[PDB]
RNA sequence: AAAAAAAAAA
């Protein structure tokens, strides 16, 4: 990883706004069926994402 | 290779396949022990 | 700067049991004896087990351990036979151990006592200890049952093995111990004063006391150096008593030589 | 009774005939009982009482099952009492006489058990007589080489090879085959390389063709002992069919790590469900060695520190070497005199040849009249023997109290307990090791140790037993929001979702353990923000 | 107890039947696995 | 004393310069420690953990990593003990070597 | 949950130093150490990694630069077997291998310590004798858990601070921490004692135990007609350096300070040690134990740290091959007084008895005045108990005086290593009276303790007085009455330890963070000012 | 499991030497002598023995384990009689001290088995 | 189950001397005197016959697994 | 086979522990097991008061048989003449009265 | 203590130090209490909870052999702690000495 | 492989 090793300084303490949950999540759309398997494979929008 | 077992009231070598069901075939008794080895173990006396 | 001169002489000789005394000897000399009768003194035992089978009551190693504690006469063979490790062989020479045979199978529906009597020896003169309990036909004690018990079977039990007895001694394992109690005592009327009793009127005397019956302990002497020492040793059957003081004797000579000769071949350099 | 003993005259009849009575808990506060008849014969001139109503039968009654096997409990401090019927149950013996037959997941059996030289009456009822648990084993209570302090015990070598306490351990293990309709298939029969996929490496020559292992063959280490196959899902994929090289996976039974034995018994049947279940037995022979826990009929336990041939031991004029050395210091502390009237009644009863009394609240039975039986046997009164010293042979300048004693082998043996871990398994969810000696877990470095680390000011000791070798991570954080980001390094890409930042990217090591509370508070609707900046 | 096949049964009866005559009984056996029935302490009911 | 223990007057007089530090009684409960003006990991690391933790969430409270048990968390040197400093590497002490 | 760590039971070893643990090989060959790959020990680290897994000692992998592993419990492909410089392997753990040896519950800052491996053939670590004060064990089936340190940042400051002979002495009461116990300590007041003379070769048997030994031997104490030494002529070559102190033994007379003999003590109970070799008096707790001003403190604070250390091995090694010679032992011997000291313990008991039975009947025939602060039940009950304290004190006090010199239960009582006076009491004299919660037996049954008493009996049969000591045994209403009393110890044993422990836990959770800082004062996490200076003294 | 073997009590390993000889530096002419795969059989009888020699000074042996089968003599002569010479004399005369105990024990044996 | 083949401290030979030690037992005498008719003198192999009990014929009892 | 003493979907309200495995490692420790009495006082009680040795247990219950830790003096065992009452019908006893 | 110890009378007429032994004196005596100054770095709030709470394990030694001669309500042991490590506002056992 | 319960050791 070229990425630079820093030590953290503060904890910043918050709460997510929606927005923020929106954006920073990689199920686009959310997450609409509660099946976790389909068929032989992992379904997209389901618990196993 | 059909092996051989003993019923646990006759005493009796019932002999079998590994696939027949575990049966005494005289007195018909659920329960049948394997016999001793032939391999030979060498003990110390110690 | 010079050695002792140990004089023995013996108070009593039997079968089983010898009593005798050292006299004019220090008390280390007369303490690595009585360790090298009880430990580095070699004899015969059964080591190498193997069951074909044991088809009785009790486990395989609970059978090999009640075989190896049993004793063999081994007087006139232990001096001749090697170590294992020390033969050329591997698969077990008669110059290097002795074979033993059992097989008995009880078809009688009273209970079948195994004892030392049913174990053949491959060997005319390695047997267990029961060829002087034979031969007594002037049995008034009323039992004829003078055999170490192997084992008991009822009807139906076999037991079938074949066995290997090797040379060691008392310091590798217990079953090779050739004596049944060493008693060692030096200064029995405390003339010394080595130990210190609270109330002098409260000990029994010993059997080697020279103390009449109103006295207690000996008037201390400072002078007095250990130089007389009571040896009792008694044979569990293997040796004969003598055989195990002079064999014992003969170990430690062998151990103070190999020690020289160690000692000289480090010496140059 | 007397005749009883011949016919018929049972305790129901000698209840009908009205001399016993059953008085409950709740008659005790209306009733008088007499302590013994000796209450009852009083001049009434200093008659502590005149009415009684009932009387004791024994007052050693009053005790227990496990109480009752101590010897002259009478004589003892009451919380010796109480260790001892607590480790009454952990002692080591034949717990059953047709233990052949029986398949217990864990049973401990001696070889040689005795019953006391001293023992109680109550054992006559509680038939310990007929079962033992422990050995008769002369001690001598002294200080040798100081091997055998706090509370520990010195075991002869000798004695330990010539069948002193050694023992048997059986385990048994347990397996069945699976054959409803609606499930996977499973097999007993012996695994083949080439039809058996995710094969653990153990050695399986052992088995037989219906794999299941014969008696009589010594096993140790992880050796495989029942073998199962169960049959593969059908994922018959018909993009490849080549890849389908196993149709059955193993599912076989393993010996235990850290043991070694023979296969003492194996037996096969149909369990509830029809299915065949076979059921093994396995023993392994426990030797007493260095750590192992003992215990007198008095409290007194201890472990063994360490062994000495007979050679190397103290010895007295006789030649006799005693089995094992304890300390006299777990003697005041303790107050167990009666251990002490037990080795001299064991001294009395051994030399006389009788089975002594140690029945409580007894007064036939004193140390007066014990040491006036034993005097006449041409040993010290009090016990005492003069002893030498195994190593020089000098006499030890002060006599030294020996005799038989009753001790329990129990347990809790060190093999049973010795645990190491340098590296292994590691949770699913923490990613931090096991629990337990038999998942190969690792120890627990608790509040109080950090505590303490604290305390000593190691700040490196509390970094590596806490971050370096518990569960190190390494995670891409945004700068600009301080929460983990996307990081893909195979091509190495970074992005965070929430910040549309690719190059602002920094790498934060740290437990996971705090990076799952980081994300569980993600889950609380909470942004703990490592501003790295 | 009374209605189990070992009531009343001999040494020899009971060794007969690979059973232990030592073998004071008082357990059941669920699944195979020797179960024991602890009592349980109570307050007297029906008292003041 | 009561039982005539023994205990050195510097590890008592700084528990009880601890107590009375805030002017008032700063008791040795949850209502004494998790009400001073602490880190949140080192707050919710004694008692209380969630609702130490969510009123830190609610009230944007900044953990400046100063404790002890806030870099046992986040598994860095703790600034205690000798990890109170730093190690510079001396470039112009580099003399002669091998 | 930590990795490199184990754990087993503990068995004594008096042959180790305090700064010493025994390890098991299987645990040797189990835990690992990294160590790295210098030009100084590339043929040795070369070698270990030719032994591989099989054989102690040897190694498990090389940990290279780019964090490959290379196994080694597989004999692997000879050219993965390079070892550069710089490169890591984990070798076995070999002797003087720093540790860390901790037994829990973990109450203070000595219950963790720094240990060098030793590996010793059995299996259970064995440590030494004097380290089982600061770790609370008692070999009775303890376990006991080790850590290996896997840097050399980490053995540096488990060698540097968490080693066993820095922890001597406690913060905490500025004592020592650990002090020579049980038949060492019996042996070193049976040692120097003043009829302990030893002979020419005792004393070249028990100088081969000493490694500080100058190996110049000390000139008799007696010269013709035999040499001989004395106990406190060899226990002198045992103390190191320039260490003076003045003590007195246990059993030493509160007068003879006062009289002429306070230089030249007729019982040899003035301690006295000059120029680090022993003049006068006779051993015990007081010198040689935990006190404040002993021996090993004098020693620690003015010889430091490793002298001391080694010291505590020093005494042992000695005093226990001493005792081959000289020999320990109770009995049922030493728990049996005079007959007529028999008779006069019995009869201070009935007399007690009697006492106690007229305060009954003045108390009956209204005569008893009570005491001011308390009721007449109180009045009564502590004239009672205070009657029958009074009696087990003297009746034990005529005990204790009647036994002889060569009773060893009074030598382990006056030496320190093990029991009190109350041992001795209720051993020879009468166990005394039974107590649940401070007071009389109750009336569990309407006005009765047991069944077998009448009711409204207040003497001390029915209230729980036991006549009778623990040689005689106990009647068996008392029997029961001192169950109810030894109930008592175990109830508060365990009712109490989980609020100890919630105490302990909060209390380093409100002080976690306080630290002495580089300007001297005393300051918590957040920076606020708590002492100027650390126990207003700075020390 | 963690159970020595029982023969390396009195057997030598490869490439162990027996002696080891160690010069002792704190005083003249003095030497420590470590042998391996012995007790305290052969060191007290050795130096029993060496205490008769008025050569020497000081002499003494020591087990520094019991569960470690090794044994140190630490052995301290004049200054004209090398501690090795002393340790061949000593050995050298408990040989002929047990020769002489043993042809008078079977002296005696014989004589008690032939008197009856 | 069974006596042992040696005493335990002592090493003598006491596996010959169990069905005598009954005998004498059953026949007409104590235990002292059928102890001192074997010639255990020592009360070290007299706490091994004392004491011992003999569950092998409890064992024996019960039926062979083979016949 | 479980313990809890109740419905099996309501466990939670049910006691647990009334039915135990039966130990088997000597023949004493099987006669205490089979002889024991347990009271229903949880093991986390700061009350000191139902733990001691009351006196009204002289010969019902052994005074010197109570295990260490958390349940001392909950947990005990009968005495050796301890007959506890099979249960008998009041009717004879009132009409004879 | 330096000055009541090392006075010009008792140096003089009851230890008679010479001179270089007197400046050995000094310089150990300075050396010494150098020695004994508290580290920085060394974490003392926690030592002192240690050293505090340790002693709370061995406060049941003195339960026994106890009758009672004054009949005061006071609260002792670990419970009195428990009162005044909560800072409780009611004292089980509340007493004026006056 | 998880979760719960029970029995224990210090
Ligand atoms: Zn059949
Ligand atoms: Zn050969
Ligand atoms: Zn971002
Ligand atoms: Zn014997």
């Amino acid at each position: 990883s070229k990425a630079p090793l820093r030590q953290v300084k503060r904890v910043q303490f918050g709460i997510l706004s929606p927005d923020e949950i929106r954006r920073m999540s990689v199920t686009e759309g959310g997450v609409q069926f509660a099946e976790t398997m389909e068929g032989g494979r992992p379904k997209l929008g389901g618990l196993m994402d | 290779t059909a092996m051989t077992y003993i019923c646990g009231e006759c005493h009796h070598e019932n002999e079998m396949r590994p696939r027949d069901p575990i049966r005494c075939r005289e007195c018909g008794y659920r329960i049948m022990y394997k016999k001793r080895t032939k391999r030979l173990v060498v003990f110390d006396a110690r | 700067p010079y050695a002792n001169q140990p004089s023995v002489q013996i108070t009593e000789l039997t079968d089983d049991n010898v009593k005798f005394v050292l006299e004019d000897t220090e008390l280390s000399v007369a303490n690595s004896l009585r360790r090298v009768f009880i430990a580095e003194t070699p004899t015969l035992a059964i080591d190498w087990v193997q069951l074909e089978a044991n088809s009785t009551v009790l486990s395989d190693e609970f059978l090999a351990h009640r075989i190896g504690l049993i004793p063999l006469i081994s007087d006139d063979v232990v001096e001749r036979l090697q170590y294992t490790r020390d033969c050329i062989c591997l698969d077990f020479c008669p110059e290097c151990s002795v074979e033993f045979t059992l097989d008995v199978k009880c078809s009688e529906e009273q209970t079948r006592h195994v004892t030392t009597a049913d174990l053949k020896s491959s060997n005319a003169k390695v047997l267990p200890v029961t060829s002087r309990n034979q031969g007594e036909e002037d049995n008034e004690y009323g039992e004829s049952n003078d055999e170490i018990l192997i084992i008991k079977l009822r009807k139906g039990q076999e037991l079938k093995l074949r066995a290997y007895a090797k040379k060691g001694f008392g310091k590798e394992h217990a079953k090779w111990n050739p004596t049944a109690g060493v008693c060692f005592e030096y200064d029995p009327d405390n003339s010394m004063r080595h130990t210190l009793y609270p109330k002098p009127d409260e000990w029994p005397k010993s059997e080697h006391t020279e103390l009449e019956d109103d006295q207690y302990e000996a008037p201390y002497n400072w002078e007095a150096k250990p130089n007389k020492f009571f040896f009792n040793v008694e044979s569990a059957g293997a040796l004969k008593p003598e055989n195990i003081v002079v064999m014992g004797v003969q170990v430690l000579k062998n151990k103070l030589s190999n020690l020289q000769t160690q000692l000289s071949h480090e010496s140059q350099n | 009774l007397k005749e009883r003993d011949y016919n018929n005259y049972s305790w129901q009849v000698l209840v009908a005939s009205g001399v016993v009575e059953y008085i409950d808990t709740l008659e005790e506060e209306t009733v008088m009982i007499a302590m013994s008849p000796y209450d009852l014969k009083q001049d009434k001139d200093y008659a502590y009482c005149t009415t009684y109503t009932h009387c004791e039968i024994h007052p050693a009654m009053i005790l227990g099952v496990c109480a009752s096997i101590i010897p002259f409990p009478d004589h003892n401090q009451s919380p010796r009492n109480t260790y001892q019927s607590a480790m009454g149950k952990q002692a080591m013996g034949v717990y059953i006489t047709n233990f052949h037959v029986r398949m217990d997941t864990l049973a401990h059996v001696l070889y040689y058990p005795m019953k006391p030289l001293v023992t109680t009456r109550s054992m006559e009822y509680l038939r310990f007589r007929e079962l033992p648990a422990g050995i008769n084993s002369i001690v001598a209570i002294l200080c040798y080489t100081g091997y055998n302090q706090e509370d520990s015990v010195i075991l002869n070598a000798s004695a330990v090879e010539r069948g002193f306490f050694r023992s048997v351990f059986y385990r048994s293990y347990k397996d069945s085959e699976n054959k409803r309709v609606g499930d996977q298939e499973e097999n007993f029969e012996k695994p083949h390389r080439g039809t058996c996929q995710g094969m653990r490496n153990a050695h399986y020559d052992k088995l037989d063709d219906d794999g299941i292992i014969a008696p009589g063959i010594r096993v140790s280490g992880d050796d495989v002992v029942i073998g199962k196959t169960i049959t593969l899902p059908e994922n018959d994929d018909e993009l490849d069919s080549n890849t389908k090289r196993f149709s059955k996976r193993d599912a076989s039974t393993f010996l235990r790590n850290s043991e070694t034995g023979i296969v003492d018994q194996v037996m096969l049947t149909l369990n509830s469900e029809g299915y065949k279940f076979c059921k093994i037995r396995v023993r392994s022979v426990r030797i007493p060695q260095i750590g192992d826990k003992f215990a007198s009929r008095h409290g007194q336990k201890g472990t063994c520190g360490i062994q000495y041939r007979q050679e190397d031991m103290a010895f007295t004029c006789e030649g006799l070497a005693p089995d094992i050395i304890i300390n006299p210091h777990a003697i005041p502390s303790r107050m167990t005199i009666g251990h002490l009237i037990e080795c001299l009644q064991g001294k009395l009863g051994s030399n006389k040849g009788e089975i002594g009394d140690a029945t409580p609240f007894n007064d036939a039975v004193n140390v007066q009249k014990i040491s006036t039986f034993l005097q006449e046997y041409g040993y010290h009164l009090r016990g005492n023997e003069v002893m030498y010293n195994g190593h020089t042979g000098r006499k030890i300048n002060a006599q030294v109290f020996l005799g038989p004693t009753y001790y329990q082998r129990l347990k809790h043996m060190v093999d049973d307990k010795i645990h190491s871990r340098a590296r292994g398994p590691v949770q699913i969810l923490v990613r931090q090791p096991m629990e337990g000696r038999a998942r190969d877990g690792g120890l627990r470095f608790g509040e109080m140790e950090r505590d303490c680390q604290i305390s000593h000011g190691a700040a490196q000791f509390l970094r590596e037993r806490l971050f370096e070798v518990s569960d190190p991570y390494r995670v891409h954080i945004c700068n600009f929001c301080g929460l983990i980001a996307i990081a893909n390094l195979r091509n190495n890409t970074f992005e965070c979702k929430g910040c549309k930042n690719k190059t602002q990217i920094s790498q934060v090591r740290l437990p996971y353990a705090a990076k799952l509370l980081f994300q569980e508070l993600m889950s609380m609707n909470i942004a703990p923000r490592l501003m790295v900046t | 107890s009374t209605y189990c096949l070992l009531s009343q049964l001999t040494d020899r009866d009971l060794t007969e039947l690979n059973e232990c005559p030592l073998d004071p009984g008082g357990y059941f056996i669920i699944n195979g696995s020797e179960k024991v029935l602890i009592a349980q302490e109570k307050m007297a009911t029906n008292t003041v | 004393q009561f039982y005539g223990l023994y205990v050195n007057y510097r590890h008592l007089a700084l528990l009880c310069d601890v107590m009375t530090a805030k002017g008032h009684l700063m008791a040795i409960t949850r209502h004494g420690i998790n009400r001073q003006d602490t880190g949140a990991l080192m707050r919710c690391s004694f008692e209380e953990t969630v609702d130490v933790l969510m009123d830190a969430a609610a009230h944007a409270e900044t953990d400046p990593m100063r404790g002890v048990s806030e870099n046992i968390i986040m598994g860095q040197l703790p600034k205690m003990g000798t990890g109170c400093f730093d190690l510079l590497l001396d470039a112009e002490k580099c003399r002669f070597g091998i | 949950r930590v990795d490199f760590s184990a754990r087993t039971v503990i068995t004594p070893d008096p042959n180790l130093r305090i700064d010493q643990v025994g390890v098991p090989r299987s645990i040797a060959q189990n835990l690992t150490f990294p160590e790295l790959v210098t030009p100084f020990n590339i043929d040795r680290m070369q070698e270990l990694v030719r032994r591989g897994n099989s054989q102690y000692p040897g190694a498990k992998y090389i940990v290279r630069d780019n964090g490959e592993r290379i196994d080694l419990r597989f004999h692997p492909k000879s050219s993965d077997l390079h070892l550069q410089c710089g490169y890591k392997v984990e070798r076995h753990l070999r002797d003087d291998d720093l540790v860390i040896f901790n037994r829990q519950p973990t109450l203070h800052k000595m219950s963790m310590m720094g240990h060098r491996v030793k590996v010793l053939p059995w299996s259970t670590f064995r440590m030494n004798l004097s380290c089982t004060s600061p770790y609370n064990a008692d070999f009775d089936g303890d376990e006991m858990n080790l850590h290996v340190p896997q840097s050399m940042e980490t053995r540096a400051e488990v060698e540097n601070i968490h080693i066993t002979p820095r922890q001597i002495i406690t913060p905490q009461a500025n004592k020592p921490v650990m002090g020579i116990v049980q038949d060492t300590l019996t042996a070193v007041r049976k040692m120097t004692k003043r009829d302990v003379f030893i002979t020419r070769e005792q004393v070249m048997n028990l100088l081969m135990f000493l490694p500080t030994w100058d190996a110049k031997m000390p000139q008799p104490c007696i010269l013709k007609p035999r040499p001989l030494w004395t106990g406190k002529q060899i226990f002198s070559l045992i103390i190191p350096g320039n260490v003076n102190m003045i003590r007195t033994h246990s059993t030493h007379p509160d007068e003879e300070d006062e009289g002429p003999y306070k230089w030249i003590s007729p019982g040899d109970t003035k301690v006295m040690v000059e120029h680090g070799e022993l003049i006068m008096g006779i051993l015990c707790k007081k010198s040689l134990g935990t006190s404040a001003g002993s021996l090993l403190h004098i020693c620690f604070l003015e010889l430091g740290h490793d002298i001391a250390g080694r010291f505590y091995g020093n005494i042992q090694t000695v005093i226990n091959n001493w005792l081959l010679f000289e020999g320990h032992s109770i009995g049922i011997g030493d728990t049996i007084a005079d007959p007529q000291t028999y008779n006069e313990i019995q009869q201070a008991i009935k007399k007690a008895k009697d006492d106690v039975i007229n305060v009954i009947q003045k108390a009956h025939n209204m005569e008893l005045e009570p005491t001011p602060g308390n009721t007449l039940r109180q009045t009564f009950e502590n004239k009672v108990n205070r009657i029958l304290n009074d009696a087990r004190d003297k009746t034990g006090g005529s005990a204790k005086k009647s036994l002889t010199e060569y009773n060893n239960l009074k030598a382990m009582v006056v030496s320190g290593s093990k029991g009190s006076n109350i041992n001795i009491s209720q051993v020879i004299a009468c166990v005394g009276q039974q107590n649940v919660e401070g007071k009389r037996i109750p009336y569990g049954f309407r006005k009765r303790t047991l069944p077998h008493f009448i009711k409204d009996d207040y003497g001390p049969e029915s209230r729980g007085f036991v006549e009778n000591s623990y040689l005689a045994g106990l009647t068996p209403s008392e029997f029961y009455f001192h169950a109810m009393g030894g109930r008592e110890g175990l109830i508060d044993t365990a009712v109490k330890t989980a609020e100890t422990g919630y105490i302990q836990r909060r209390l380093i959770k409100a002080m976690e963070s306080v630290m002495v800082n580089y300007d001297g004062t005393v300051r918590n996490s957040v920076g606020q000012l708590i002492q100027l200076r650390y126990g207003e003294d700075g020390l | 499991m963690n159970a020595p073997p029982t023969f390396e009590s009195f057997l030598l390993y490869e490439g162990e030497k027996k002696i080891i000889k160690e010069l002792d530096t704190k005083v003249t002419n003095a030497a420590i002598f470590t042998i391996n795969k012995e007790d305290h059989t052969l060191g007290n009888m050795i130096r029993n023995q060496l205490l008769k020699d008025p050569n020497v000074l000081f002499a003494g042996y020591k087990v520094p384990h019991p569960l470690e089968h090794k044994f140190v003599i630490r052995i301290q002569t004049t200054a004209d009689y090398s501690p090795q010479e002393a340790f061949m004399n000593a050995i050298t005369d408990l040989l002929a001290e047990l020769s002489l105990f043993e042809e008078r024990f079977k002296d005696a044996i014989k004589e008690k088995k032939e008197g009856g | 189950m069974i006596i042992p083949i040696r005493c335990f401290t002592c090493g003598k030979v006491i596996g010959n001397k169990w069905e005598s030690y009954l005998g004498l037992l059953q026949a007409e005498y104590t235990e002292g005197d059928a102890l001192d008719a074997l010639g255990l003198k020592r009360y070290c192999c007299r706490r091994m016959l004392l004491g011992h009990v003999d569950l092998i014929e409890k064992l024996l009892n019960y039926a062979p697994l083979e016949k | 086979a479980t313990g809890n003493w109740g419905d099996q979907k309501k466990a939670h309200q049910a006691r647990a522990g009334v039915s135990q495995v039966l130990n088997r490692l000597t023949f004493a420790s099987t006669l205490s097991h089979l002889r024991r009495v347990n009271s229903p006082i949880g093991r986390d009680g700061k009350l000191a008061k139902p733990r001691q040795l009351h006196n009204t247990l002289w010969g019902m219950l052994c005074p010197a048989e109570t295990p260490e830790g958390a349940a001392v003096g909950l947990v005990k065992n009968l005495a050796l003449m301890a007959y506890i009452s099979v249960g008998s019908q009041p009717s004879p006893i009132l009409e004879f009265l | 203590l330096i000055r009541s110890t090392l006075c010009t009378k008792y140096v003089s007429e009851e230890f008679r130090l010479s001179t270089e032994a007197f400046e050995w004196l000094v310089g150990e005596i300075e050396t010494r209490f150098q020695q004994a100054q508290a580290n920085p770095g060394e974490m003392v709030g926690a030592l002192a909870a240690q050293s505090l709470g340790e002693p709370a394990t061995q406060m049941t030694l003195n339960t026994f052999h106890f009758a009672g001669v004054s009949s005061k309500n006071v609260t002792l042991g670990v419970p009195r702690l428990k009162e005044i490590i909560n800072i409780s506002k009611k004292p089980k056992a509340p007493s004026l000495t006056v």
